[PDB]
């Protein structure tokens, strides 16, 4: 499929004499599902070492901006009742009580790292009210807020969205190696490293909703811009830098001014708060959820979220330094194939799928090629019986082929049958495409 | 002072140099030890400073935790003539003025260290031995590397250093390169496992598990206290160490009444009646796991060193050499056309004598472009500079062509 | 993007010596040099 004759080097009998390929590879990358091939061409029936990066998914990833936590608070109030002229009972000291400054009864809260505030009020004075004297008394309140649950919500926003590329790299004998890059990008592989120019569109916009987090429980979406500072009434009116934080109700949290409502009746004080519960609003909007044709979902492995949008990329990956062979590989391997059906369509960006029945008697290659070269055919060969598949492309509504397969040894012909579907697509000009497209959601 | 509560005996002392025995046989709050008093100024050993409860070299040797070198410390007087400063000579040290030894870990993972002449002191970089008239040297001597000890079990017989790009680090020589060799100085953290030398690491990624063993606590008393050991009347208020073995364990037997913090309660039994000592947790102490090849290990030794480190540049910054001819270029009436076998050309220009013409395209083996200039009536050799989509392929060639006859051109 | 590129017809390339780069575009200037001073003779000239 794709050659290395200016780099090629001597993969004596028998022992390896790889010389470090160093010609790189510029090879279209496959679409979604689909393979790219690599020829390495020895000596006849023997060699053919194939590496194939496979495509295994492209997901429109989330680039976090700013972010903070928030959780379940509520309050509990302490007072102290005092007649006037009594310790700080004042009304000059009484009106001017700075929020920060704690009375001197409650003392025994000393230093304490919680969201605190203290108030001072006002009552009746007279032998009617408690006190000789007829000024008015004060009640010194001092609040604090504690957290309900031992949870936290992690509030962020989406500033834009990158197209981020999944790869399978099946390496020359094994293919244990899966990679992720976004465009313009190049990651340190073995035998050198791979890059993707993906010079389509390396973004797809911004947007104006919040996002949740909930660890170890998932995500969520909330339809209110992000906003940086405190609001009464919304999401985010408590905020904090870290789930400690949250769960301690640190004094470094920030917080909108008049959360705490204060009910200074004769009796007995109420020091109560109505504050939008985090964790409803998260139920509320769980991330399967569709906003102007968007469908926002959780990524695979739930490390973020994803943006199903109409549109597609071009992905143009290149090798370099690719140089993975050993010596063992000189000996020859016989195995035997057998068509097993065609499905699918010609034309699109699916593709068609062929199955095949490989009977080997060891470990190998497939490298079934047509009469004109245009199509190849690579599928692994295992000891007994097994059933591959593989993806390809054609265009024309029925597939009657003879292929020139041999896997390492003699060559035999492999003869395809089968039709495959039409798509509609409802409105047609000249053709649809094979580019690498973008998940998109139905209403698109 | 807390930290004079020296976990273990608290051995600050070294074999030949026991003339302060009285204040370094074991460190207490009391007296002053030349040879532990240098760990604790500010701005030196900061490693130490902040693992500050945990033995150091000479406590780690007097606990049987590290091993003392074949000979222990080859003396100046007696053995200069004979290859003992070779790992000494491949750092870089700094030690201050009236001190006669100084100790180190060697690389085999033992202590080594160095000892000069009666009266002679060592000098600013360790290295020699000078005599002064009338000065009164330490009797301790001094820790060269800035390390911290522990004790522990985890077998490291497969463990050995793996630094990358490096020929020779210290005195280990780590494989054989040829060329250029950037010779330098380096700081480079070190560790040293059970059953293993010295293991170099490029990164220090260190986290440390509380416990409730004893070396965990530290036990004090004070002087004067009624019922207590010293039990006479004091002119100053002081304290004094106190051995947590004494203490019973939950559920236990033992020999003394001990009190202490919820740590100690949790873990060993609070009296209810008069005690006599006090056991508080201490700040830092447990258990310090350094990963290595990306698993965590439990150390012997962690610490680090200025040694030599020989490394190498490079072999080869990059190769550009793109002889490439993989193309055919001919000249037509229609137009000049290149067919390039393989890469695909999309923008080229050609240049003849000054004047150039260029072409678009999307991508293609083959490009075709007009003329330039009277290049197609006059022939010659033309220029050509052409965008591949590949690599390692020439981006200038040059076609030769006769002169060309415009009547086949424009002929209609 | 090696240099062979062209944009809305301008078509930037490398200077001769790959010393900068070009930009070929349409157009044409008018240059009128001048000499000065210019004394460059010998005496061996004067054989036929
Ligand atoms: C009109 O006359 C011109 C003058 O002779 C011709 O133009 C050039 O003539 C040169 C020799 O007189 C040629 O030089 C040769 O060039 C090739 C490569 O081009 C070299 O390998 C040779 O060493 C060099 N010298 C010789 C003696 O071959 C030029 O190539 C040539 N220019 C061309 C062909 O473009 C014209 O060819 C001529 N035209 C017609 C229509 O008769
Ligand atoms: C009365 O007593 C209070 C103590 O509760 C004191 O703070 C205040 O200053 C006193 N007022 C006087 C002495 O006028
Ligand atoms: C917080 O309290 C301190 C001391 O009580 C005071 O100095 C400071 O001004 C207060 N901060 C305010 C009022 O913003």
């Amino acid at each position: 499929c794709s050659e290395l004759i200016q780099a090629s080097s001597r993969i004596t009998e028998g022992v390896n004499t790889k010389c470090r390929l160093s010609g790189t590879a510029l090879i279209r990358a496959g679409s979604v599902g689909a393979e790219a091939c690599l020829m390495l061409k020895g000596v006849k029936e023997d060699q053919t070492k194939f590496l194939k990066i496979k495509t295994v998914s492209s997901e429109l990833s989330c680039r976090e901006g700013q972010s903070y936590w928030t959780g379940s608070f509520s309050p509990k109030c302490l007072s102290s009742r005092r007649c006037h002229l009594v310790g700080e009972c004042h009304v000059n000291r009484c009106l001017s009580w700075r929020d920060n400054e704690t009375s001197a009864e409650f003392s025994f809260v000393g230093e304490s790292t919680t969201m605190r505030e203290n108030k001072c009020f006002e009552q009746c004075g007279g032998w009617g009210c408690g006190c000789f004297n007829v000024n008015p008394s004060c009640l010194f309140v001092h609040t604090y807020l504690q957290s309900v649950r031992k949870e936290a919500l992690r509030v962020f926003n989406c500033i834009d969205w990158v197209h981020k590329l999944t790869l399978e790299i099946t390496d020359f004998d094994g293919s244990v190696s899966t990679i992720d890059l976004g465009a313009s990008s190049s990651r340190f592989t073995n035998w050198g490293s791979v890059s993707l120019s993906l010079d389509a569109e390396g973004i797809s916009g911004s947007n104006s909703f919040s996002f949740i987090e909930s660890p170890g429980k998932g995500y969520a979406i909330v339809d209110e811009p992000f906003s940086e500072i405190p609001r009464q009434g919304f999401l985010g009116e408590i905020r904090c830098n870290s789930e400690s934080s949250v769960l301690s109700a640190h004094e470094s949290c920030l917080r909108a001014p008049n959360l705490i409502s204060y009910k200074p009746m004769i009796d007995q004080l109420e020091c109560t708060t109505n504050l939008i519960d985090p964790f409803v609003v998260f139920e509320r909007g769980s991330l399967p959820q569709t906003r102007n044709d968007k469908t926002f979902a959780a990524s695979k492995g739930n490390r973020g979220v994803q943006a199903f949008s109409k549109g597609s990329v071009q992905a143009d990956l290149t090798l370099m330094f690719d140089n993975f062979e050993v010596d063992f590989v000189g000996a020859a391997v016989s195995c035997d194939a057998a068509f097993l059906n065609l499905t699918g369509c010609y034309s699109c960006n699916a593709g068609a799928r062929v199955c095949l029945s490989i009977t080997s008697t060891g470990t190998g290659s497939l490298s079934a090629h047509n009469k004109d070269g245009s199509l190849h055919i690579v599928l692994p060969s295992e000891n007994g019986t097994k059933d591959q598949c593989q993806i390809l492309h054609f265009t024309v509504p029925e597939v009657e082929e003879e292929f020139m397969y041999s896997c390492d040894g003699d060559e035999r012909p492999l003869l395809v049958k089968g039709t495959l579907i039409a798509i509609d697509p409802f409105d047609d000009r000249r053709e649809a495409g094979g580019e690498s497209t973008v998940v998109n959601p139905k209403s698109g | 002072p807390h930290l004079r509560n020296r976990p273990g005996k608290g051995h600050n002392y070294i074999d030949g140099m026991t003339q302060e025995d009285a204040t370094c046989k074991p460190v207490t709050y009391a007296g002053a030890c030349s040879s532990f008093d240098v760990l604790l100024e500010k701005g030196k050993f900061p490693l130490f400073q902040s693992y500050a409860h945990h033995r150091t070299l000479l406590e780690a040797v007097h606990d049987t935790i590290i091993a003392k070198a074949d000979p222990p410390s080859c003396d100046l007087q007696s053995a200069h003539g004979n290859p003992c400063m070779k790992e000494k000579l491949v750092m870089k040290t700094h030690c201050p003025n009236d001190y006669q030894s100084a100790h180190y870990l060697n690389n085999d993972g033992k202590m080594a260290s160095v000892k000069c002449p009666p009266k002679y002191e060592l000098t600013e970089d360790c290295n020699f031995c000078r005599q002064m008239t009338g000065a009164s040297l330490k009797k301790g001597s001094y820790p060269l590397q800035d390390l911290f000890c522990q004790s522990s079990e985890d077998d490291g017989s497969k463990l050995k250093t793996k630094m990358k790009g490096v020929c020779e680090v210290g005195v280990q020589a780590l494989k054989k390169c040829d060329g250029q060799l950037s010779t330098a100085h380096e700081v480079v953290p070190f560790a040293v496992f059970k059953n293993s030398k010295k293991v170099y690491l490029d990164k220090l990624d260190l986290k440390t598990e509380e416990n409730l063993l004893p070396d965990s606590f530290v036990c004090f008393e004070h002087k004067g206290q009624y019922k207590g050991t010293m039990d006479s009347g004091q002119t100053k208020r002081e304290l004094k160490s106190f051995d947590i073995s004494q203490c019973p364990k939950i559920g236990g037997h033992g020999s003394k009444k001990c009190t202490g913090d919820a740590a100690f309660c949790s873990a060993y039994e609070c009296t209810a009646q008069y005690a006599n000592a006090y056991c508080s947790h201490a700040n830092g102490s447990g258990i310090v796991q350094i990963q290595v090849s990306g698993v965590w290990k439990k150390p012997l030794c962690v610490g680090y060193e200025r040694v030599v480190v020989k490394r190498e540049l490079s072999a080869k910054p990059i190769q550009r050499v793109e002889p490439c001819t993989t193309c055919i270029t001919k000249c037509e009436p229609h137009g000049l056309v290149v067919r390039s076998t393989g890469f695909k050309i999309s923008s080229a220009v050609a240049c003849a004598s000054g004047v150039c013409v260029t072409g678009s395209q999307s991508p293609s083996t083959e490009i075709t472009l007009k003329y330039p200039g009277i290049s197609q009536s006059s022939g010659g050799d033309i220029g050509v500079h052409m965008a591949h989509d590949d690599q390692s392929v020439s981006s200038k060639i040059v076609a030769h062509c006769p002169p060309q006859d415009p009547c086949l051109v424009h002929g209609c």
